[PDB]
DNA sequence: CAGAGGATGTGGCTTC
DNA sequence: GAAGCCACATCCTCTG
């Protein structure tokens, strides 16, 4: 699959599409590599970050690291961020110490996906 | 609320148990909130026939309906032929 | 076979 | 006015 960036170096992540419906099945499920060499059984959880609504709902949000590259079953996102607005959604791995990778911008979460607009 | 502007099926739905002439397709069952379904399939006709869907049957019109159940407008009466009920005492906080 | 239910496009309608 | 809502339309699936 395909990486992005992060806020942490040590760290990357999906290419989460620019604008997606309210709980969709994601077009790519969610991997979220280790470099740093991680014990492959840590657990990933994810938090969607907008200054509206800054704890938006999220399913399967709850993941595994195994073989350095967590994946998530299939996460969905269900708190919409609102007009415009994407979600820098934080991403936690719990160790000792945990660490944490801010990613701004990543998906917008509206009611319509962007379906090819109206023909009036 | 926007039950005003655009026609709903509840709303709609409830043209047809106060209308003494529409019997015909259904009637109030009881003092307690439920409704019974006379013709299966000249139901869901008009309400094609107001949806300008003319493609539309019960299966289609049913489905809306049991949506409402997880939203608290109305809900089943288990194993009776074609029979639900309405949730006012919930409508009002869908209104408040 | 009806009935609860996920998924996904659809059309009308407020909001920026 | 596209961008967010909305409340069905449509659909094919199970499992009571």
């Amino acid at each position: 699959a395909e990486l992005v960036r992060t806020d942490s170096p040590n760290f990357l992540c999906s290419v989460l599409p620019s604008h997606w419906r309210c709980n969709k099945t994601l077009p790519v499920a969610f991997k979220v590599v280790a470099l740093g060499e991680v014990p492959d059984g840590t657990v990933v959880t994810v938090m969607a970050g907008n200054d509206e609504n800054y704890s938006a709902e999220l399913r399967n949000a709850s993941a595994v690291m195994k073989n350095q590259v967590a994946r998530f079953n299939d996460l969905r996102f269900v708190g919409r961020s609102g007009r415009g607005k994407s979600f820098t959604l934080t991403i936690t791995v719990f160790t000792n110490p945990p660490q944490v990778a801010t990613y701004h911008r990543a998906i917008k979460v509206t009611v319509d996906g962007p379906r090819e607009p109206r023909r009036h | 609320m926007p039950g005003s502007g655009q026609i709903q099926l509840w709303q709609f739905l409830l043209e047809l148990l106060s209308d003494s002439a529409n019997a015909s397709c259904i009637t109030w069952e009881g003092t307690n909130g439920e409704f019974k379904m006379t013709d299966p399939d000249e139901v869901a006709r008009r309400w094609g026939e107001r949806k300008s869907k003319p493609n539309m049957n019960y299966d289609k019109l049913s489905r809306a309906l049991r949506y409402y159940y997880d939203k608290n407008i109305m809900t089943k009466v288990h194993g009776k032929r074609y029979a639900y009920k309405f949730d006012f005492h919930g409508i009002a906080q869908a209104l408040q």
